[PDB]
RNA sequence: AGUAGAAACAAGGGUGUUUUUUAU
RNA sequence: UUUGUCACCCUGCU
């Protein structure tokens, strides 16, 4: 087991998830709206995938 | 500046007086009470309790037991014919506040308020040993005179930086934390930004405080560490046993309570125009000069309870015997050498034996002359920047306290001309808490 | 739905109840043109589907 | 940061106990 | 920051 120290969790992502509060409060609070829906990013072929 | 802020406390010092004065002329007390350290404490307390915020809304809240809301007092004596009577009311609040006022001049004092209460603080710091709290922290005992500032309120922006020792700071933070292991929302909430205000100006000010060049990164780290955890824990903690080996610049002063301020006004004399210096020979000469009055219970020597009065009153904050015992006429005995049980009375105990008695409140007084001291060769429990701090560590010259304030020379000596060659007799111990 | 706040780090849930009164300025455009179509319909909680 | 793609994960629930106290 | 000093349970498709 390894020592829990501050470049692994940040590495690993501990403690970054947001905290689970009702609507009555924070209800009026800017920059408050949905989770993003987007389509991804779009990209085209390279090489390396047949080389591999 | 500097001569502005004297003035200033000179005169908050003359408004504790006046208050003093006020309250037992109200309370139809007498010279003697006016001398009464007991009642003098009483009256503080409720003063404190008075000027609280957070204290009000508990208890607006639900009071329940205790005196009633919107008023308060503390356990009175007063000798009757033959004893001592121990009575108790709550007084009203209103009447507290008109009286601040006046003594104030219609400004709110509470750097005066904190000037006494530190005084109060320290004075339970002579007579109470908080051992258990360490461990109940998880630090570990650390045999030290400093964590001066350990029981005090939390409103010192500046005083705390004076007074609270490397040690409190240190506790302080590890519970901190260690709430922050605990707890979750210290940072999963909003409150995030309040906590990491608190986190951050300790941060800064601790690592100030201690002296040590290599240290002083370590402490920048630990900052910069979010969702603090054990590492930063055992950090904290062994750079705590290297201050053992580094100076904290936390400095502790001197204090004086309003029943000495009291007659100090009543007797007759210019605070205002002279403020008394926390770090001079002002309050040192009100204080050989005040009559004072501690009751005190059978088993327990007159000697001995002035000596733990004394310390409290000069903020050792268990300071060196070596000099302590010489700034001072008589010998000062180590705590566990003493017949007494503290200053503060409980009420669980008979009170028709209650001898009063006067209190002793009287002293006869590296290139420099003065040579500090530290006796820490316990390298061996000091291993119970790692190699940096550790040759520190190795051959140096620690110190445990340093009482550079509170010139103290000799008491003719009045400015500090002739230091006078200091004489230590190496036969007692140092430390207040062996 | 459940909506999140970059600025503070909370996330909540809003119940299927809500959509005949809540303020429309939370979502976005495709949410905001399927809510106030399907807004003549609702009926506690239900929506009318024949 | 990352997973992931039309919306989410990066944990989520309850139980406590409380007017200044002399010492190791 | 806090009226705190520290603990305790539970759950992994509900």
């Amino acid at each position: 087991n390894m020592k829990k120290t501050s470049q692994l969790k940040w590495a690993l992502g501990e403690n970054m998830a947001p905290e689970k509060v009702d609507f009555d409060n924070c209800r009026d609070i800017s920059d408050l709206k949905q989770y993003d829906s987007d389509e991804p990013e779009l990209r085209s072929l390279s090489s390396w995938i047949q080389n591999e | 500046n500097a001569t502005e802020i004297r003035a200033s406390v000179g005169k908050m010092i003359n408004g504790i007086g006046r208050f003093y004065i006020q309250m037992c002329t109200e309370l139809k007390l007498s010279d003697y009470e006016g001398r009464l350290i007991q009642n003098s404490l009483t009256i503080e307390r409720m003063v404190l309790s008075a000027f609280d915020e957070r204290r009000n809304r508990y208890l607006e809240e639900h009071p329940s037991a205790g005196k009633d809301p919107k008023k308060t007092g503390g356990p009175i004596y007063k000798r009757v014919d033959g004893k001592w009577m121990r009575e108790l009311v709550l007084y009203d609040k209103e009447e507290i506040r008109r009286i601040w006022r006046q003594a104030n001049n219609g400004d709110d004092a509470t750097a005066g308020l904190t000037h006494m209460m530190i005084w109060h603080s320290n004075l339970n710091d002579t007579t109470y040993q908080r051992t258990r709290a360490l461990v109940r922290t998880g630090m570990d005992p650390r045999m030290c005179s400093l964590m001066q500032g350990s029981t005090l309120p939390r409103r010192s922006g500046a005083a705390g930086a004076a007074v609270k020792g490397v040690g409190t700071m240190v506790m302080e933070l590890i519970r901190m934390i260690k709430r922050g292991i605990n707890d979750r929302n210290f940072w999963r909430g909003e409150n995030g930004r309040k906590t990491r205000s608190a986190y951050e100006r300790m941060c800064n000010i601790l690592k100030g405080k201690f002296q040590t060049a290599a240290q002083r990164a370590m402490m920048d780290q630990v900052r910069e560490s979010r969702n603090p955890g054990n590492a930063e824990i055992e950090d904290l903690i062994f750079s705590a046993r290297s201050a053992l080996i580094l100076r904290g610049s936390v400095a502790h002063k001197s204090c004086l309570p309003a029943c000495v301020y009291g007659p100090a006004v009543a007797s007759g004399y210019d605070f205002e125009k002279e403020g008394y210096s926390l770090v001079g020979i002002d309050p040192f000469k009100l204080l050989q000069n005040s009559q004072v009055y501690s009751l005190i219970r059978p088993n327990e020597n007159p000697a001995h309870k002035s000596q733990l009065v004394w310390m409290a009153c000069h903020s050792a904050a268990f300071e060196d015997l070596r000099l302590l015992s010489f700034i001072r006429g008589t010998k000062v005995s180590p705590r566990g050498k003493l017949s007494t049980r503290g200053v503060q009375i409980a009420s669980n105990e008979n009170m028709d034996t209650m001898e009063s008695s006067t209190l002793e409140l009287r002293s006869r007084y590296q290139p420099a002359f003065s040579v500090q001291r530290n006796l820490p060769f316990d390298k061996s429990t000091i291993m119970a920047m790692r190699a940096e701090i550790i040759r520190m560590m190795e051959g140096a010259k620690p110190e445990e306290v340093s009482f550079r304030g509170r010139g103290v020379f000799e008491l003719s000596d009045e400015k500090a001309t002739n230091p006078v060659v200091p004489s230590f007799d190496m036969s007692n111990e140092g430390s207040y808490f062996f | 739905y459940m909506f999140e706040s970059k600025r503070m780090k909370l996330r909540t849930q809003i119940p299927a109840e809500m959509l005949a009164s809540i303020d429309l300025k939370y979502f976005n455009e495709s949410t905001r043109k399927k809510i106030e179509k399907i807004r003549p319909l609702l009926i506690d909680g239900t929506a009318s589907l024949s």
